[PDB]
C-alpha cells in the first residue's frame, strides 16, 4: 500500500486521535460551562492544550492539514482562535496563561460580595439601602479595569457579563435610583437665555 | 463691481513676446503650479481636519467628564452654563476677526468664487488675510459648536491659494519673488482659480470629477482640453495629498481609507440594492426635499432681510453670532435633558458616551446625535441596522436642526450649508426608512440606510439648486456607480420643485449684494432683441493720433467713470483703461517689452495722480501698437442669444457693436446685458 | 432566591443544555476521528441530526440564547450549519436525511472494488494495463453524477475518494496512453501557417 | 468631403417660427434623449445575449471533440473542425461588410470623432450601416478573431440617436409628422453627442466617461442644459443595460452587471497602493508607450500595405477568412504544446480540456483561449497571487499582441480596447510575478495590482485619449482614489507614445483624408495671422442680383462650394448652397417658412435637376428676407489662435474675413485649418 492514499499512518494514528480526545472536551466545556459565563476560569487549560496537540502535529502535519479540500483540522483550530479572540480570556489570565489574572480575581469575589449582600438584604426599600456603597465601588472597579484596557490600546467575558448581571439587576428588578428634582433650577436658565434673543431682536429693531 | 479681463490684449508688445519663448517652457510650469496648488490645498485640508477634531475632542471631553460629576449632586443647571458659556467663547473669538478686518469672509466662500469665475471682480476676495481669517474663523466655528459645516470654506481656501501662489508674489508683504513673471494677467489668474476651486470641492467632498465638473459649470466657457485635464491633474493631487496625510496620521499609512473631509462608506452590500418599481418613491422624495429646500431659503430670505436693514453695524453683528451659541447650547442640553430612552454602546457607534439619567449600562440616544460631528451622524444615519434609532428623538433632533441651520446662516462667520444640509436630508430621510419598514413589515426593499441617502440628496439639491457638479460627486463619494440614476432623479425633481418657487441659496445671496452674475443662458422668455436695444448708444470713443486733451478729459470725469474704450468713423481696436495710463506715468509720446503693463499689475495705479502738463495737452499721442487689433464687433442687427453666447462663453467684458457702414454705435458690458 | 436567569439558570432547562452539550461533543469525535480517511458524511449523519433536533429543543428560548453577547450555542450550531454546507452532505444523503442514497452507496461498493482490484495486481507491467477498465468505469460514474448534479461540488467522502483514486491513478503508477498523434497536426499546422504569406506574396505579384 | 453647419441661419423666418412657438420644446428633448439611451441600452444587452449564446453553442462543438480523439487519436479532424468553425462564422460576418457597405469596418469611433468634429463620412448615420455593424459583431467575436465587442457601441449609439431623433426613416421612405423642429442639424450633431456618450457608459459602465467622451470631441462652448440632457442619456442607458441582464441572468433586484465589461470593486486591500511604488507606475507607462507605438507602426505598415495592394473586396474577404483559420492554428499549437496543467477550484474556465493532464487538471493554455477575453480581463484584475504559470502568459501575450495588430484594418466591425486591455492586462501581471519573485511575496507586490496599471499603461499608449479614459478607469473600478496612479500612467504612456507615431484613431483619419480639425493650432502660428489663410477669389452674391448669376455661381462645375456671402462691396450676410437650392425651386423673382427648408433635410436635390433657364434666369433675386444676417467675423489681422478658437467652438463652417471698412475678402472655409 502507497503512503496515505487508502488509509493512515503508524505514527500519524496517535497524532490524529489525541486531538479529538481533547477538543470534544473543549467543546463539551464551553458548552457546559457556557451560559452562566463561568468560560474564561474554567476552559483555559483545555484550550491550551488543545493548542499544544495541534502544535506538536503542526510540526505528518502536510500529510493531514494538506491532505483534503476541507481542512478539518485546521477549520476547527480556526474556530477555537476565532472564539479565543473574541471572548478574549488573555485578559483573564495573568502572565503566561496558567493563572488567573491579578485583578480580575478580586472583581469576581466583588460580584460575589455584592452578591451576597443582595441575597441577605432581601418592596424593595432596604435593598437600595445596605449596598449602594458596594454597588458603587463594583462599578468603579469595572470602569478601573476598563480604563485599564483603554491605556494598553469590549472586554473579557467573564467579567462583563457579571457587570452585566449586576447592572441589570440593580438598575432594573430593585429601580433603586435618585431623583436629583434639579429641573427647576434648569429651567431657571434655560429659559432666561431663550429669551435673549428676542430682546436682541426687538431692542434694535426699535433703536 | 467691476469686471475682470479673461480676453488676450494681443497688441504688438504682445507678438513679441511670443517670441524668444518659441525660438517649450511655460507648459511645465503651468503643470508644476497645478501641482503646488493640489499639494497645499491638501495641507490646508489635513490642517483644518486634524486641529477642529483635536479641539472639539478636548473640548467634549471637558464638557463631557463634568456632566457626570455634576449628575447626583445637582449641579446640572451650572454645567449648562459652562457649555453655553464655551460655545460663546470661541464665536466671539471666531466673529470678531471676521468683523472688522475682511468682512468678505463671511459665510460660505462659494458665492465670491462662484461671481468670480463669471467675471466679476468682488474687492477683497482673494487676499491672503481673507484667507488668514477664514480658515481661522471655519476652524473656531466648528470647534465653536454651531451648526455649521466646514467643507463649505474650502473652496475659498483652495481659489485663494491657487490666485495667491501663481503669482510668486505677496503685496501684503510688500515683496517681488520673480519667479514666474508670466502669470500675471486676469486670463491665468481665473485659469488657476478654477484648478483652485476644482482642488477645494474634490478635498471637500473626496469626488475629483465633481471638482472639475463644478469649475466647468461656472466659467462656462470655450472648451479647452489642456485647461481641463490641467484642473483634474490639481484635483488629484490634492485628494492624493489630503488622503495621505490623513492617513499617516492614525499611524496606518497602509490603506489610504480617507479621500476626503467627509466620507460615505461602501455602498455594495445587497442590503443597500434598489429595485426599478420604487423609482416613484425616489421622485416623491424628490417633491419632499423640494420644498423643505424652498422653505429653507424663504426663511433665510425674510431673516436676511431683516439683518441688511437693521444689524449692519459690525459690533452689533458680533453680538448676534454670541447668542446664537448660547442658543444651540441651551436648546441641545434642553432636548438631551428630555429624552426618554437609552440605548447600549453597538461597539463604538457614539465615542463620547454621555449617560444622564440611565441604567449604568446604556448611555443616552440624544446626546450621541449632539456631542459629534455632523459628518459622523450622517455617516451613522447611514450603514446602520434597521431599527436602530427611536424616530421620536430622531425626528425631534431634524424638527430643531432645520431651524438652527435656517437661523445661522448669514452671520458674521465662516461658515458652510453642505453638511447641515446632508445632516438634515439624512435625517427625515433616514425617518421615511421606518415608516416604510412599519407599513410593509420587514421588507428587504424598505433598508432606511438606502432612503437615508436619497432624502440627503433631496434636502442639498433643494436647498441649494445645483445639479451635474451635485450629482456626480453624490454618484462618487458613494463608491456606487447605479446609485447615480435615482439620485439623479431626485435632483431633477428637487431643481425644478424648487425653481417654481423661490432663486436659489448661492444665487439668492449673490442677488442680495446686486452683483451683475450673468446666468448660464439668456432669460429665454424674452423675444428676439437685437443690439440696437441693449447697448449704450453715446459713445467715448477715442483716436489713434489724437492730442491728449480729451485723453484726460474722459479718464477723469467723476459722473462717467467707465473703463476700456473703442479707437477709430470707423474702428480700429479697443484699448484698456487700465493699459492707457501706463502710457501716460512711462511718458509715451513721439516728442517696454509688456512688462510695465504686468509689473504693478493688480490695483492698477488710479489716474489723480500724474498731473500732466498744460503743454502736453496738443502732443501726439500713438497707440497703434497698443490697441486689441481683434475686438469682438458683433453687427447691430445681431439677436440677442447670439451676442449672450459670445460675451458670456468667451470671457469678455467688453463687446463693440457696428454695423454694415462699420460705424460704431453702442457697446456691450456685463451692466448692458445682466439688466434683462 | 434570586429571579430566575439572573444568578445561574433554571435547572429546568440547564437538563436542555447539558445533554446538547453531551451530544455536540460527541460532533466533534465523528469530525477528528474520521477526518483523513474521509468518513465524514456517511458517519455522522445521525449526529448531526440530532444535534438539529436538539436545537429544536432549546428553541427558555430568550433565557438561554438571546441573553450573551457571545451566544455559544448559536455560534457552535452555525459552525455546524457551515461544516455541513461546504461538506454537501446532502448530496450523500438520500431525500430527508434518513439514510444514504443508493448511487452513492453503489459508488463507494464500486471504489472498494477498485481497490481491490488496484491491490491484487501487486514494475508496473501488468498494473497499468490489466485493470483500466476499472478506472474508466469507476471515473464514468463519476462523471455521471457529476452531471446529474447540476440540474439540481458533491458529497466530499465520493469526492475524496475519487481524489484519491485520480492521484493514484497519475503518480506511483503513470498508467498514461502514450497517443502518438504529432505528426497530423504538425503537418496540418504548417499546412495552414503557410496559406497566408502565400496569399500575401500572390496578392502583390498580381499587380 | 462634406461639412456641417452648427449654428443657425437666424434668418427671419426663424425669428418668425420663435415667435410663434412662444405664444414646450425642451420637454420633446428629454424624452428624446431617454429613448435613446434605452435603445443603445437593449441593442447593447441584444449583443451581449446573442455572443453569449452563439460562442456559447460554438464551443461545445469543439470542446466536445477535442475530447472525442483524445483517448484514440487524430486531433488534426478537430483542428480542421475549428478552423472550419472559424473562418466559416467570419466569412459569413464579413461577406457584408466588404460588399454591401465599406464604412461599417472597425470600430466607429473613427468616424464618429469625425463626426462630431462636423465632418460627415459619407455613410455614418445609416439604418443599414447600423445592422451591418450589430449583426457584424455579433458574427465576428463569435468568429474567434482577437477582437473585442465593447469598441463598435458608439456607432450604435451615434446611429440609433440620430436616426429617432428625426421623426422620418429615409431607408424605408415613410415619414411621421412628430419631430418637424427637429430636422435642423444644430440639433441633430447635438443628438449624436448624447448616443456616444450613452454608447461609452453602455459599453464600459462608466457614466461620466460617456460626458466626458462627448465633450472631448466637440470641442464647443459649455453649452449646460444640453450636457446635463447628455449625462441624462448616459445614467437611462447603462440603467437600462443594468437591469435587462439581471433580469435575464435571474435574481431581478440584484443590478450587479453595469456595463458589457465589469472589473469588479477594488476593496480587497490587497489592492491598495502607497507612496514608495508610485516611481514603478511611472516606468510601467514608459512600456505601454514603447509597446503602443510598436503596435501602431506595424499596424500603420501594415495598413499602407493593405491599401495599395488589397483593394479588390473579394480580396479583402479572403484575407478575412484566412486570418480567422490562422488564429484557431496558432491557439491549438499553443494549446496542443503546453506543459502545465492546474485544477479547477471555482468558476474559472467553463469549458475545461482535460487535453494530455491528469484527469483532474485541465490545460491552462485552454484556459486562456475558449474563453470571453472579458472574463480573462477580469481574472488578472481579481486572481489571488501564485495563479499563473509566468511562461503560460508570456506565450499567450507574445502571440496575441500580434494578433491584436495583424486583425485590425481588416473589414471586420469590431474594436480594439480590448485586445487592448488583454494585452496590457497580460505584460502587466508578469510585472507583478516577478516582483513576488525580488521581494520575496511582499504586500506591494500584488500581482492583481499590476495588471491593472498595465491595462491602463497598454489603453492609453495605442490610442491617446485622457480625462475620457482617467474617468472610465476612476469610475468601472468603482475605488475613486485609482485615478492618480491611472493618470501618472497615462500622462506618461501619452508623453512617451506622441514621440514616435500619433494615436491609431488619429492615424485611421489621416489615412483616409479628412479635413479634421485638432484641439488648438499646430504647434504655436501665433505670427501666423489670418492674412495667409483665406482664399484670395470670392464668388459673392448681392441684395439686388438677377438670377442666372445664382445659376452661373451654383453651376461653376469645378468648385463646388457650399458657403456664399451676400454683399450690396459691404457685407451683408451669407446665403448657403441649399438654401439657395431650396428659393430656386419655388416662385421667387410668401408661404416660405421653416418646414418648406426641411423638405428632405439631408440631400438636397442638386442643380441640373432644376429647369429654370427660359422664364427663370433671366430676372431678378430677392434673399433679402433669406438670409444669416449677423456672420461670425475676424479681420485679417487676427492671430491664427484668434481664429481658431472662433472656428472651432463654435462649429462654424464659413468664417467670413473682413477688413477694415466693410470689405469681404477671403473666408474661411476648414481646410485651410488642417493644412496647418
Ligand atoms: C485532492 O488532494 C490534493 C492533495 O493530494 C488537494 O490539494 C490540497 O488542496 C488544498 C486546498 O484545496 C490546499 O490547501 C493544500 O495545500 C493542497 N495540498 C496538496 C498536497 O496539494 C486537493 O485540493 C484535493 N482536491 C479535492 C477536490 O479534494
Ligand atoms: C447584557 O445582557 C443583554 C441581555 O440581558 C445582552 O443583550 C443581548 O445581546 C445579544 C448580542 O449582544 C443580542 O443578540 C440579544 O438579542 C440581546 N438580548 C436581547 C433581549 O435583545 C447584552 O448584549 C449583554 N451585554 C454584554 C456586554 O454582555
Ligand atoms: N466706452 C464706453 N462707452 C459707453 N458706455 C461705456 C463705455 N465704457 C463703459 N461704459 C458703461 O459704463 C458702465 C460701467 O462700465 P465699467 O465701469 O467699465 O464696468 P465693467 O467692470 O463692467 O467694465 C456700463 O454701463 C458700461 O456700459
Ligand atoms: N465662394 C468661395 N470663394 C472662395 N473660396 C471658396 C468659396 N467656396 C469655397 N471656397 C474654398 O474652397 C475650399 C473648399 O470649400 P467647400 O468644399 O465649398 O466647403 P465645404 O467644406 O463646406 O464643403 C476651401 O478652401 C474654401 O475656402
Ligand atoms: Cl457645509
Ligand atoms: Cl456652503
Ligand atoms: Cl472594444
Amino acid at each position: 500500500l502507497p503512503p496515505d492514499l487508502p488509509d493512515l499512518d503508524p505514527e500519524c494514528r496517535e497524532l490524529l486521535l489525541d486531538f479529538a480526545n481533547s477538543s470534544a472536551e473543549l467543546t463539551g466545556c464551553l458548552v457546559r460551562s457556557a451560559r452562566p459565563v463561568r468560560l474564561c476560569q474554567t476552559c483555559y487549560p483545555l484550550f491550551q492544550q488543545v493548542v499544544s496537540k495541534m502544535d506538536n502535529i503542526s510540526r505528518c502535519a502536510r500529510s493531514l492539514l494538506m491532505a483534503d479540500r476541507m481542512q478539518i483540522v485546521v477549520i476547527l483550530s480556526e474556530f477555537f482562535n476565532t472564539t479565543w479572540q473574541e471572548a478574549n480570556c488573555a485578559n483573564c489570565l495573568t502572565n503566561n496563561s496558567e493563572e488567573l489574572s491579578n485583578s480580575t480575581v478580586y472583581f469576581l469575589n466583588l460580584f460575589n460580595h455584592t452578591l451576597t449582600c443582595f441575597e441577605h438584604n432581601l418592596n424593595y426599600s432596604e435593598v437600595c439601602k445596605n449596598c449602594r456603597e458596594a454597588y458603587k465601588t463594583l462599578s468603579s472597579l469595572y470602569s478601573e479595569m476598563q480604563k485599564m484596557n483603554e491605556l494598553e490600546n469590549h472586554l473579557c467575558i467573564d467579567v462583563e457579563d457579571a457587570m452585566n448581571i449586576t447592572r441589570k439587576l440593580w438598575s432594573r428588578t430593585f429601580n433603586c435610583s435618585v431623583p436629583c428634582s434639579d429641573t427647576v433650577p434648569v429651567i431657571a436658565v434655560s429659559v432666561f437665555i431663550l429669551f435673549l434673543p428676542v430682546v436682541f431682536y426687538l431692542s434694535s429693531f426699535l433703536h | 463691481y467691476e469686471s475682470l479681463d479673461y480676453d488676450n490684449s494681443e497688441n504688438q508688445l504682445f507678438l513679441e513676446e511670443e517670441r524668444r519663448i518659441n525660438h517649450r517652457t511655460v507648459e511645465i510650469k503651468r503643470w508644476v503650479i497645478c501641482a503646488l496648488i493640489g499639494i497645499l490645498t491638501g495641507l490646508v485640508a489635513c490642517f483644518i481636519d486634524i486641529v477642529v477634531e483635536n479641539l472639539a475632542g478636548l473640548k467634549y471631553r471637558v464638557i463631557k467628564g463634568n456632566i457626570d460629576k455634576f449628575t447626583e449632586k445637582g449641579g446640572l443647571s451650572f454645567s449648562l452654563l459652562l457649555w453655553a458659556t464655551l460655545n460663546a467663547a470661541f464665536v466671539l473669538v471666531g466673529s470678531v476677526i471676521v468683523a472688522f478686518i475682511e468682512p468678505v469672509a463671511a459665510g460660505s466662500g462659494i458665492p465670491q468664487i462662484k461671481c468670480f469665475l463669471n467675471g466679476v471682480k468682488i474687492p477683497h476676495v482673494v487676499r491672503l488675510k481673507t484667507l488668514v481669517i477664514k480658515v481661522s474663523g471655519v476652524i473656531l466655528s466648528v470647534v465653536g459648536g454651531l451648526a455649521v459645516g466646514k467643507e463649505g470654506p474650502m473652496i475659498h481656501s483652495g481659489s485663494v491659494i491657487a490666485a495667491g501662489i501663481s503669482q510668486g508674489r505677496s503685496t501684503s508683504l510688500k515683496r517681488d519673488f520673480k519667479i514666474f513673471e508670466y502669470f500675471r494677467r486676469d486670463t491665468e489668474k481665473r485659469d488657476f482659480v478654477s484648478a483652485g476651486a476644482a482642488a477645494g470641492v474634490s478635498a471637500a467632498f473626496g469626488a475629483p470629477v465633481g471638482g472639475v465638473l463644478f469649475s466647468l459649470e461656472e466659467g462656462a466657457s470655450f472648451w479647452n482640453q489642456f485647461l481641463t485635464w490641467r484642473i483634474f491633474f490639481a484635483s488629484m493631487i490634492s485628494t492624493f495629498t489630503l488622503n495621505f496625510v490623513l492617513s499617516i496620521y492614525h499611524g496606518n499609512m497602509w490603506d489610504l481609507s480617507s479621500p476626503g473631509l467627509i466620507n460615505f462608506g461602501r455602498f455594495d452590500s445587497e442590503k443597500m440594492a434598489y429595485t426599478i418599481h420604487e423609482i416613484p418613491v425616489f421622485i416623491a422624495m424628490g417633491v419632499v426635499g423640494g420644498v423643505l429646500g424652498a422653505v429653507f431659503n424663504a426663511l433665510n430670505y425674510w431673516l436676511t432681510m431683516f439683518r441688511i436693514r437693521y444689524i449692519h453695524r459690525p459690533c452689533l453683528q458680533v453680538i448676534e453670532a454670541v447668542l446664537v451659541a448660547a442658543v444651540t447650547a441651551t436648546v441641545a442640553f434642553v432636548l438631551i435633558y428630555s429624552s426618554r430612552d437609552c440605548q447600549p454602546l453597538q461597539g463604538g457607534s457614539m465615542s463620547y458616551p454621555l449617560q444622564l439619567f440611565c441604567a449604568d449600562g446604556e448611555y443616552n440616544s440624544m446626546a450621541a446625535a449632539f456631542f459629534n460631528t455632523p459628518e459622523k451622524s450622517v455617516v451613522s444615519l447611514f450603514h446602520d441596522p434597521p431599527g436602530s434609532y427611536n424616530p421620536l428623538t430622531l425626528g425631534l433632533f431634524t424638527l430643531v436642526y432645520f431651524f438652527l441651520a435656517c437661523w445661522t446662516y448669514g452671520l458674521t462667520v465662516s461658515a458652510g450649508v453642505f453638511i447641515p444640509s446632508l445632516l438634515i436630508g439624512a435625517a427625515w430621510g433616514r425617518l421615511f426608512g421606518i415608516s416604510l419598514s412599519y407599513l410593509t413589515g420587514a421588507a428587504i426593499w424598505a433598508d432606511p440606510g438606502k432612503y437615508a441617502l436619497m432624502g440627503a440628496a433631496a434636502q442639498l439639491g433643494g436647498i441649494v439648486r445645483m445639479t451635474l457638479s451635485l450629482t456626480v460627486i453624490m454618484m462618487e463619494a458613494t463608491s456606487n456607480v447605479t446609485y447615480g440614476f435615482p439620485i439623479m432623479l431626485v435632483l431633477m425633481t428637487a431643481k425644478i420643485v424648487g425653481d417654481v418657487f423661490i432663486e436659489g441659496l448661492y444665487d439668492m445671496h449673490i442677488q442680495l449684494q446686486s452683483v451683475p452674475f450673468l446666468h448660464w443662458e439668456a432669460p429665454v422668455t424674452s423675444h428676439s432683441l437685437t443690439a440696437r436695444e441693449v447697448m449704450s448708444t453715446p459713445v467715448t470713443c477715442l483716436r489713434r493720433r489724437e492730442k491728449v486733451g480729451v485723453i484726460v478729459d474722459v479718464l477723469s470725469d467723476t459722473a462717467s467713470n467707465h473703463n476700456g474704450f473703442p479707437v477709430v468713423a470707423r474702428l480700429q481696436g479697443l484699448i484698456l483703461r487700465s493699459q492707457l495710463i501706463v502710457l501716460l506715468k512711462h511718458k509715451v509720446f513721439v516728442e517696454l517689452r509688456l512688462k510695465d503693463f504686468r509689473d504693478a499689475y493688480p490695483r492698477f495705479p488710479p489716474i489723480q495722480s500724474i498731473h500732466v502738463s498744460q503743454d502736453e495737452r496738443e502732443c501726439t499721442m500713438d497707440l497703434s501698437e497698443f490697441m486689441n487689433p481683434s475686438p469682438y464687433t458683433v453687427p447691430q442687427e445681431a439677436s440677442l442669444p447670439r451676442v449672450f453666447k459670445l460675451f458670456r462663453a468667451l470671457g469678455l467684458r467688453h463687446l463693440v457693436v457696428v454695423d454694415n457702414r462699420n460705424q460704431v454705435v453702442g457697446l456691450v458690458t456685463r451692466k448692458d446685458l445682466a439688466r434683462y
